[PDB]
């Protein structure tokens, strides 16, 4: 199964610096032109660059023409984005992406895209959640609030994944401090409150935060 | 510089057929390939359709690509709730020496039947007051269409400008969406009324729907 996994996004600040790494497995890596792809949270889509099997046929849109350099390494089976004097507006999720074709010189067509590294260019400072529960009331609801942090994204799962069903996790809301805050709530039936333990799995990876929160029943 | 310009939406019933177009120059479409991607809400975009017609493994044949002239179109038949997602045309462009271009992206939902929320509120946690700042939230559960008005009281003086709402995507096996509201007081303030109610306005509801609970029971 081919995989692509992006990392190094996080918050970094207007004007400096930031490079982006991808990790492909389950096919032959220096064969395939590579691409990386970009998209504004809310927006559509924009293509970044490409660099085909060897090296030799590089690409760059003109937005980031100057400022950005790609590369490759086949040994370690990579792609790498080097990014420079960013600006608010290259905020997005970038996306590392195999082509179709073998071999291939110039074009592009993505055949399979990794899940995406998100990218905040903002003056503002890193600061991981705080998490509070939100104990429930034959349906009952309960839930965790992630409030008070910076940038996105958070993750959230119910039992380390043992828990799928009913689960609702919200987009994040910019408070208007500065910081997002969200609710990941379950509705689950009432005769399971007293039965079964309800964990909320909350990670930050940029403040490298991890959290784990028992959510039960108030006492009354 | 140069687009391809898509509808912004598109919607159907479960089983309809819907139609996307994608409308180019001679330097795009009218010269090269087109493909089509698909993201499904908080996912990586998927190749789709690709070189006008081609479906990869693992995209079933309801999806399909044809290209005519300077315009290119997917249709999507017997849409199911799945397939609601972006979608995004795309080709190689010749002008100014190359480049790839996107197209703006078309939203596609579910047309289902109009169903009522469920509502449910949560008092603040004992832990985040004592940090000085209580949240209250109302959750208001799998309701269909997506428009909703949520109106918070504190001892039946209506509130304004210090609550938050946010909205999930369409689900994708019911169809429908759920909201968050979040009314944020400091502790100080949150001590100094008793009933915390939010008040809920929808399609589904001949008429308003309250939760609400008293401070402390
Ligand atoms: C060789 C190359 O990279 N040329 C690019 C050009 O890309 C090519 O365009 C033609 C159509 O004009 C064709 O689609 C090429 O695809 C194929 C082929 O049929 O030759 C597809 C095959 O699956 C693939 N074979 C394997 C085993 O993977 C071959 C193969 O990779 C090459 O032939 C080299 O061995 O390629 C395609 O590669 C590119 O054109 C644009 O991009 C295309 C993907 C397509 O969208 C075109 O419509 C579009 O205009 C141009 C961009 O200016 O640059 C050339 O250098």
């Amino acid at each position: 199964q081919v995989q692509l996994v992006e990392s190094g996004g996080g918050s970094v600040q207007p004007g400096r610096s930031l490079r982006l790494s991808c990790e492909a497995s389950g096919f032959t890596f220096e064969a395939y032109a590579m691409h990386w792809v970009r998209q504004p949270p809310g927006k559509g889509l924009e293509w970044v660059s490409s660099i085909n099997w060897n090296s030799g046929r590089i690409a760059y849109a003109d937005s980031v023409k100057g400022r950005f350099t790609i590369s490759r390494d086949n040994a370690r089976n990579s792609l790498y984005l080097q990014m420079n004097s960013l600006r608010l507006e290259d905020t997005a999720f970038y996306y590392c992406a195999k082509d179709i074709r073998r071999f291939s010189t110039g074009g592009a067509e993505f055949e399979y895209w990794g899940q995406g590294t998100l990218v905040t260019v903002s003056s503002a400072s890193t600061k991981g959640p705080s998490v509070f529960p939100l104990a429930p009331s034959g349906t009952a609801a309960l839930g965790c609030l992630v409030k008070d942090y910076f940038p996105e994204p958070v993750t959230v799962s119910w039992n380390s994944g043992a828990l799928t069903s009913g689960v609702h996790t919200f987009p994040a809301v910019l408070q208007s401090s500065g910081l997002y805050s969200l609710s990941s709530v379950v509705t689950v039936p009432s005769s399971s409150l007293g039965t079964q333990t309800y964990i909320c799995n909350v990670n930050h990876k940029p403040s490298n935060t991890k959290v784990d929160k028992r959510v039960e029943p108030k006492s009354c | 510089q140069s687009v391809l310009t898509q509808p912004p939406s598109a919607s159907g019933t479960p089983g309809q057929r819907v139609t996307i177009s994608c409308s180019g120059s001679s330097s795009n479409i009218g010269s090269n390939f087109v493909y089509w991607y698909q993201q499904l809400p908080g996912t990586a975009p998927k190749l789709l359709i690709y070189r006008n017609n081609q479906r990869p493994s693992g995209v079933p044949d309801r999806f399909s690509g044809s290209r005519s002239g300077t315009s290119a179109s997917l249709a999507i038949s017997g849409l199911r709730s799945e397939d609601e997602a972006d979608y995004y045309c795309a080709a190689w462009d010749d002008s100014l020496g190359g480049h790839y271009v996107f197209g703006t992206g078309t939203k596609v939902t579910v047309l289902r039947t109009v169903a009522a929320p469920s509502v449910f509120i949560f008092p603040p946690s004992d832990e985040q007051l004592k940090s000085g700042t209580a949240s209250v939230v109302c959750l208001l559960n799998n309701f269909y269409p997506r428009e909703a008005k949520v109106q918070w009281k504190v001892d039946n003086a209506l509130q304004s400008g210090n609550s938050q709402e946010s909205v999930t995507e369409q689900d994708s096996k019911d169809s429908t969406y759920s909201l968050s509201s979040t009314l944020t007081l400091s502790k100080a303030d949150y001590e100094k009324h008793k009933v915390y109610a939010c008040e809920v306005t929808h399609q589904g509801l001949s008429s308003p729907v309250t939760k609400s609970f008293n401070r402390g029971e």
